[PDB]
RNA sequence: CUAGUAACGGCGAGUGAAGCGGCAACAGCUCAAAUUUGAAAGCUGGCUUCGGCCCGCGUUGUAAUUUGGAGAGGAUGCUUUGGGCGAGGCUCCUUCUGAGUUCCCUGGAACGGGACGCCACAGAGGGUGAGAGCCCCGUAUAGUUGGAAGCCAAGCCUGUGUA
RNA sequence: GAGACCGAUAGCGCACAAGUAGAGUGAUCGAAAGAUGAAAAGCACUUUGAAAAGAGGGUUAAAUAGCACGUGAAAUUGUUGA
RNA sequence: UGAGCCCGGGUCGAACGGCCUCUAGUGCAGAUCUUGGUGGUAGUAGCAAAU
RNA sequence: AAACUUUCAACAACGGAUCUCUUGGUUCUGGCAUCGAUGAAGAACGCAGCGAAAUGCGAUAAGUAAUGUGAAUUGCAGAAUUCCGUGAAUCAUCGAAUCUUU
């Protein structure tokens, strides 16, 4: 159902979207990996995914998700 | 079919939730005053008079004298003790009187009866 | 000047009738000798006005009582003296006379009450 | 939540009840807190306030003054601390009208009327204190 | 003048010569009063006025018209 | 997934478990979902009128 | 709902029901036409010491009995009762009932921001010097204080007359 | 008791003196008009002069918030500069 | 491209905005349009009803 | 040259739009049934220290009595009027009264 999700979060609503009028939608989530709103950099829609966030001590950390 | 003046008589009903929830209170009320009793009478069986109706049956007015004679249930103790009464049916047929006999005595199974005093 | 309630509820019908003819004279000539000067005189006027109000209240209740205490077995009293009500309400039928039955209803009703009954499930 | 149908949570009703209440309902809604010690001696939270009781200012810019309340002002929804005044232009000294909300009493104006009032409210909490306990 | 004093609605509108009350027809004794005008209806209806026996009569219902006085009273 | 775990009033799972319904493995449709509730929606309007 | 059907109409404009069926609510009765005729048994007033006394109405008919899916009269044998107090209860007004004005900054004013808490069957609403659950009024829930009038009522007194 | 209503040219004619002021012989017709500030603390006093007016000075967080009072558009106008 | 939108500077003093849907009393240059305000004519004609 | 006319900018006017507000309207829903010859609805005249409006009241006249609450009213002026009290109040309730001319 990763293909439903994503018709719901992109065609209907999501939380996370920012829609801008320049051209670019971004994504306000903190686990995605490019902050933009399309079908590959979606950490809702994809079951398997995977990112790169740094601590506040500075220890840069990568985070995989599974399904 | 608007030649005439509708716009002085349109009937809206957006009350129609306050007047159930008056009714139910209505019913309430009714169950506050007769408080073991039902709020209902009991009333016969009756067959629908036309040709189109004649296979189903429905609930009747009251029950014939005729009836409460053969069901043992006097006619002036009736009314009182929640059974409807109607002195214009006649049974015309001894399958609505057996019918309706057995209603009665049904009914007299399942009542419990409380001394006056 | 001043009088409270309760005492003039005390005294009887002269007594009233004399604090009522002083507080007038007192009220008369404090309105005459008023349209010169008037500094305190008007507090003690009102106060005089409040006061014969009074005891015209006292003597009237009192003698109201007393006229209904005449009328207590009477049949008929002075209109001034019966319950306003509504004039609809003084109209309609009285509870002895609007709960009379036929002795025919009170017959049936005497042998064949209504019943407690209850149908179980 | 109001449950009660008789409860209006009106804006425009609750405005005009309050800004053309009576004198006694306006008695009733000047009320100020009581200080912690009679709090803990009379277990009573809050009281009307009235003419003759010693208060302490909380809030404003008056805050931590204590005087004497000598005008409850009802009409202007306001009281008269001792004290606490401020200067026209001519020089006259006019006092400050600050709300009941913002002072606590530290001393009351004990009548017999008032101590009544202390003993109701002290019997309500503490009937449902025992409510609580068991 | 064609129109004097009337004692009813205390209007000049009382014709002089026909002793008739232009607004309320004082001589009769039910008021003047038509359903073509409602403004006309609303300038004189029950409640433009004082009131002096009608807005005591709600009070008197609430307590189920009651007489006597209350025990203890003096 | 068959089940479902159960927890605790303490936020640990207690131990067992539960079947998840069917009602869960059905459709989800957004356009049944926005109509239906496009509709639901106006069902508490009070009128208005001059 | 029947039903824009039947029916009617410069049969054009059109006008336009009802029975049945489903439901809401249900409740039945009073007289006139009889002779009380072994007893006007009925009623409005006035006087009252309030208990019973007078005048009048009325026989050209006031009570009782009866009202046509009825009824009366006899016989018959079973089955039914009437009044007066009344504790208390319901309805409605009323009294009372939770918790921060802790510390710092900004600001004329904290009801704003930060920190640490508390109440919640109460985070509806309003006020308070700016967005206040805990400053105030109220709000929620069961109670509780006093009162008003209706109705109901456990019980307690009595019943009576060949009714 | 409420609302997916209107918000002072709107919403009742009337949020305020509203069936009022006012018009008509009369039947009748029928307006316009809300907002200082948290609190009047509503400008003391000195000084021009006859003003519903100024200059100092004061209150206020603020007076370019001064009962012509929240904000203060445009049409239109005056002073200065180009 | 455009209807428009975003930011700076001043004034101001209590609320407001984007996005996805819903809803409508939703967009003005004109109607001898309605209401209010304000002009040239014009400090002109004239001292006329009102003022 | 000066004067006049036009455009632009700053400041000061005129005017009251815009924004924000709202003890108002409007529409819906629920409980209840209560005017008058025992004088109604309506009209008029009066009552307060200063009352112009509005409201309240009727020669007992911004009100009297009774009950309840419990310390005011308030724009200014006045009270030797009341604060462990049958008791303030432009208070609330309200069963007793007064209630001018129509
Ligand atoms: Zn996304
Ligand atoms: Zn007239």
């Amino acid at each position: 159902s990763d293909e439903i999700v994503w018709q719901i979060i992109n065609q209907q609503f999501c939380a996370f979207k920012l829609k801008t009028t320049k051209g670019q939608n971004f994504c306000r989530n903190e686990y995605s990996v490019s902050g933009l709103c399309n079908r590959q950099s979606c950490p809702l829609a994809n079951s398997r995914y995977a990112t790169v966030r740094q601590s506040p001590k500075g220890t840069i950390y990568l985070y995989i998700k599974t399904i | 079919h608007f030649r005439k003046h509708w716009q002085r008589r349109v009937r809206c009903h957006f009350d129609q939730p306050g007047k159930k929830v008056t009714r139910r209170l209505a019913r309430r009320a009714k169950a506050a005053a007769l408080a073991p009793r039902p709020v209902d009478k009991l009333r016969p069986i009756v067959r629908c008079p036309t040709v189109k109706y004649n296979r189903r049956t429905r609930l009747g007015r009251g029950f014939t004298l005729e009836e409460l004679k053969a069901a043992g249930i006097p006619r002036l103790l009736a009314p009182t003790i929640g059974i409807a009464v109607d002195h214009r049916r006649k049974n015309l047929s001894e399958e609505s009187l057996a019918a309706n006999v057995q209603r009665l005595k049904d009914y007299k199974a399942r009542l419990i009866l409380f001394p006056r005093k | 000047g001043k009088v409270k309630a309760g005492q003039l509820w005390s005294k009887n019908k002269e007594e009233l009738t004399k604090i009522l003819g002083e507080l007038k004279t007192e009220l008369s000539q404090l309105r005459i000798q008023k349209i010169s000067s008037s500094g305190a005189k008007l507090n003690k006027i009102h106060d005089l006005r409040k006061s014969i109000a009074r005891v015209l209240t006292v003597i009237n209740a009192k003698q109201r009582a007393q006229l209904r205490l005449f009328y207590k077995n009477k049949k008929y009293l002075p209109l001034d003296l019966r319950p306003k009500l509504t004039r609809a309400l003084r109209r309609r039928l009285s509870k002895e006379d609007a709960s009379r039955v036929l002795e025919k209803t009170k017959k049936r009703l005497t042998h064949f009450p209504q019943r407690k009954y209850a149908v179980k499930a | 939540m109001k449950v009660r149908p008789t409860v209006s949570s009106s804006r425009r009703k609750a405005r005009k009840a309050h800004f053309s209440a009576p004198s006694s309902v306006r008695r009733v809604i000047m009320s100020a807190p009581l200080s912690k010690e009679l709090r803990e001696k009379y277990n009573v939270r809050s009281i009307p306030i009235r003419k003759g009781d010693e208060v302490q200012i909380v809030r404003g810019a008056h805050k931590d003054k204590e005087g004497k309340v000598t005008s409850v002002y009802r009409l202007k929804y306001v009281i008269h601390v001792e004290r606490v005044t401020r200067e026209k232009a001519t020089g006259q000294t006019v006092p400050i009208g600050i709300h009941p909300s913002n002072v606590v009493i530290t001393k009351l104006h004990l009548d017999k009327d008032r101590e009544n009032i202390l003993a109701r409210i002290k019997a309500g909490r503490e009937q449902v204190a025992k409510a609580k306990g068991k | 003048k064609t129109h004097g004093l009337c004692r009813r609605c205390g209007r000049r509108s009382l014709h002089n010569q026909k002793k008739v009350c232009a607004s309320c027809g004082y001589p009769a004794a039910k008021t003047r009063k038509y359903n073509w005008s409602e403004k006309a209806k609303r300038r004189k209806v029950t409640g433009t006025g004082r009131m002096r026996y009608l807005s005591t009569v709600p009070r008197r219902f609430k307590n189920g018209f009651r007489t006597g006085v209350p025990k203890g009273a003096r | 997934r068959p089940t479902v775990t159960v927890f605790g009033a303490d936020g640990k799972p207690t131990g067992a478990t539960e079947v998840l319904p069917k009602v869960f493995s059905a459709p989800i449709r957004p356009d049944i979902v926005k109509h239906v509730h496009t509709g639901m929606a106006k069902n508490k309007r009070q009128p208005y009128a001059v």
